[PDB]
């Protein structure tokens, strides 16, 4: 079976400008385990972001949590670069604090 | 806890 | 890691229960036996974990604290005379089926000589003119073989006869030597043989 | 099966040599063991496939493994010293933890020089007169003397025919000179029948004594025959008297 | 009141790329407390949560050495898989295990598992019996009579029934301040302008744990299940949790809308509205 990934970006806390914070990319419900992810600033991939280990749900179904200290600004962009085998393409998913 | 399967397929 | 007995005795056609004891052993470790029939590979013979095991020839038999068990074989035969090994595959978990034996139960079963004859024979070489040698024959399971303390004088081991078509079994060992001093009278001294030895003259 | 080739191996020290096992098809999981003299078995090594995942148990460097299409199995000894001496037990099975099936074992003897290597000679001794009138049996006993190295299998054959019934084979041999490290060996075998199976002429009894040993590839500068595998045997003819 | 822990195992094929990868994580209800990675340099299994770090230097050898093992004995589940079903040696494939129990108030055995996934679907699972098998098709059959020859089951519920009960009950008590008290999860409902007469009112929910918690939408007092947004319940990364729930509604009628939230921590089911 193969299974496209769901995607959701995040703070950790209500974002608050100039205060530090964790940005979080959610990848789940994907199959195979293989996905690149990458959290952007500004378009650029950001450098030490550590990941939590492979686990899955009740249905076979991979979940993993990409996240990194970052502090939001009214200035910068921030994003999640994700590929798997099921996209034809990456997909970028822009962080929105209202979402 | 873990416990080890040597059983294999 | 596993302790078993040194040696065990048993007649044929009677049920043998060796023991063995593991009391670090892991709740989910299983209990296997191997044995070893001379000059052959080892085979595997049973195994369980907490509850008894059957087979036609073999039962297995665990305690309720799982500390010990016992290999049951229900109808010994002399060919079931071997060497018998209580190994804990998986060692606690730490292992994955590769077997460490190590030092198991030797076997031993004896014919059931219901009509002992014990007698010592001499036989002469078909070709050779010299040549002789003594058997020591048809004694009864509780005669032990002592081993000679000369270098000259060869005393074999006791080994079990199997005539199939009479249903006869028989014991005997063999003794031979080159001195000039030695006769079949003499040849098995150095054992306990029964009152009632048969010596042709 | 499991099969091992070959059943005995008698190496000069310093030689190289090959034990080859053969498991049974479709089995995932290869074990070698080694038996020494007065021991249980003890783990070697261990193929997952044609993968050698552990090997742990290997003596030296000198004892290389190969399983390359993950069937057949080559265990290479380089350059054989005395304590490499002993039974090699080849086992299968259908997976890492399933039960294992032993193949018949390779018995490896190492020796410092391939002189000390003798065939037995062999004699058969004739049943006692007073054993034919006491128990109306008769038995035929066989005996193997000065062979080197402990690599013999010994059969009666009654007739031209293999018998198992009746036979009785010492289940490890005697040494004939107990002092030394290369002694020769003594070994015995009876054979029992019925009074009036040995009490015809017509009937034929032989004692043949498999000696495992050299070989034409092997190099020989003595004087006495060249102690090559080969058959030795004694006969006894029945006897009316 | 009731309890679990799982153990999630992973093993991917890489031909050519090396040996396949093997990943363990261990979960305490929502809480991860352990993890392996065959990957990372030295590998060993981890501490995940606090309170597992009280665990014996015994614990974390034979923990390690499992997973160790694990890495071979999953090397041949994937080559044995390949056989079974007539594939190449060039894929890249993935078995999948997870297995743990479930205790009650007590601390008894509610029920345990066993369930095996390959390339994401059901090869093999253990029976709540813990006795018998249910293979998913005839390829995990031939593993199903390896298995009850060799009494697997018997070893899954002495250990379901002895060590997986017992070492729950001791990771509950050593981390009792955290896994027993439930985190009861702040609320607020913002407001998303979208057209003219159409606006999307987003209820929230954070901070909360365990990550069980339902969130519906309501107008007039009937179930908006249909045209409500759902976003999947996420980690905030500080083992509590997140979710929201949307709805598009009409502009002068925000004050019709309901979020009714239900979570272990609250005392009673919360009923929230935009607050203008």
């Amino acid at each position: 079976i193969q299974r496209t990934p769901k995607i959701q970006v995040y703070s950790r806390h209500p974002a608050e400008n100039g205060k530090s914070n964790f940005l979080n990319c959610y990848v789940s419900g994907f199959h195979p385990s293989d996905i690149e992810v990458d959290l952007l600033k500004n378009g650029e991939r950001i450098e030490k972001v550590e990941h939590s280990d492979l686990s899955f749900s009740k249905d076979w179904s991979f979940y993993l949590l990409y996240y990194t200290e970052f502090t939001p600004t009214e200035k910068d962009e921030y994003a999640c670069r994700v590929n798997h085998v099921t996209l034809s393409q990456p997909k970028i998913v822009k962080w929105d604090r209202d979402m | 806890e873990e416990y080890l399967k040597a059983w294999t397929f | 890691k596993t302790t078993q007995p040194n040696s065990m005795e048993s007649n044929e056609e009677e049920p043998v229960h060796l023991p063995c004891n593991h009391s670090t052993i892991s709740g989910t470790d299983y209990i296997h036996w191997y044995r070893q029939l001379p000059s052959q590979g080892p085979e595997y013979v049973i195994h369980g974990l907490t509850s008894n095991v059957n087979n036609r020839m073999a039962s297995l038999a665990i305690a309720e604290d799982r500390k010990s068990s016992t290999l049951i074989l229900h109808r010994a035969t002399l060919r079931d005379a071997a060497v018998y090994y209580c190994i804990l595959p998986l060692a606690g978990g730490t292992s994955y089926g590769k077997l460490t034996f190590g030092q198991g139960t030797i076997l031993t079963v004896h014919p059931n000589i219901q009509n002992p004859d014990p007698a010592v024979y001499q036989l002469r070489d078909s070709k050779s003119s010299d040549k002789s040698v003594c058997l020591f024959t048809d004694f009864d399971s509780q005669t032990n073989v002592s081993q000679s303390k000369d270098s000259d004088v060869y005393i074999t081991d006791k080994t079990v006869l199997d005539m199939r078509s009479m249903d006869f079994k028989s014991n005997s060992a063999v003794a031979w030597s080159n001195k000039s001093d030695f006769a079949c009278a003499n040849a098995f001294n150095n054992s306990i043989i029964p009152e009632d030895t048969f010596f042709p003259s | 099966g499991v099969s091992q080739s070959p059943r005995y191996k008698v190496a000069k020290r310093g030689q190289d040599v090959a034990l080859r096992c053969d498991p049974i098809s479709g089995h995932v999981s290869l074990f070698w063991y080694q038996q020494a003299l007065g021991q249980g078995p003890e783990f070697l090594t261990y193929f997952q496939n044609e993968a050698q995942l552990d090997k742990s148990g290997l003596p030296s460097d000198r004892f290389f493994a190969e399983r390359p299409e993950g069937s057949v199995s080559t265990l290479k000894i380089q350059r054989t010293q005395q304590e490499d001496s002993a039974v090699y037990l080849c086992a299968s099975s259908l997976g890492q933890a399933y039960e294992q099936y032993f193949g018949p074992g390779t018995r490896l003897t190492v020796t410092e020089d391939l002189k000390n290597v003798f065939p037995p000679e062999v004699a058969v001794f004739e049943p006692s007169e007073a054993e034919i009138s006491h128990t109306q049996k008769a038995t035929l006993v066989c005996l193997a003397t000065g062979f080197y190295p402990d690599h013999v299998e010994l059969s009666w054959w009654v007739n031209g025919k293999e018998v198992h019934s009746g036979v009785s084979t010492d289940p490890q041999p005697l040494k004939e000179q107990p002092a030394l490290n290369d002694s020769r060996y003594a070994l015995s075998s009876r054979l029992r029948v019925s009074a009036t199976f040995w009490q015809n002429p017509r009937n034929h009894f032989r004692c043949q004594v498999q000696f495992y040993g050299l070989s034409e590839n092997d190099e020989w500068t003595q004087d006495r025959a060249k102690p090559v595998t080969q058959i030795v045997s004694a006969e006894a003819w029945g006897r009316a008297d | 009141g009731s309890h679990s822990m799982r153990y999630f195992y992973t093993a991917m094929s890489r031909p050519g790329r090396g040996e396949p990868r093997f990943i363990t994580v261990g979960y305490v209800d929502d809480t991860l407390f352990v993890r392996f990675d065959s990957d990372a340099t030295s590998p060993r299994k981890e501490p995940r949560a606090p309170w597992i770090e009280q665990e014996g230097p015994e614990y974390w050898d034979r923990e390690t050495q499992i997973s160790k093992t694990n890495t071979q004995t999953y090397r041949e589940n994937l080559r044995t898989a390949l056989r079974y079903y007539n594939q190449s040696e060039a894929g890249s494939h993935i078995i999948q295990r997870m297995y743990g129990c479930d205790v009650g108030p007590d601390g008894r055995l509610l029920r345990g598992y066993d369930q095996y996934a390959y390339d994401g679907k059901d090869y093999i699972a253990l029976n709540e019996d813990l006795s018998s098998w249910t293979a998913a098709d005839t390829a995990a059959q031939i593993t199903q009579r390896k298995w009850e020859a060799a009494r697997v089951a018997e070893q899954d519920r002495a250990y379901l029934e002895g060590l997986c009960v017992e070492s729950l009950r001791r990771y509950l008590e050593n981390g009792k301040e955290t896994l027993q008290r439930a985190d009861p999860p702040k609320t607020h409902v913002t407001h998303h302008p979208i057209s003219d007469h159409e606006v999307t009112l987003r209820c929230w929910a954070l901070g909360f744990y365990p990550a069980e918690i339902t969130l519906t939408w309501q107008r007039d007092g009937e179930d908006q299940t249909q045209d409500t947004e759902l976003v999947e319940t996420r980690p905030a990364g500080d083992r509590t949790f997140q979710k929201w729930a949307a709805v598009v509604v009409p502009s002068g009628e925000e004050q019709r809308y309901t979020c009714h939230v239900q979570h272990e921590g609250l005392p009673k089911p919360l009923t929230l509205r935009w607050e203008p």
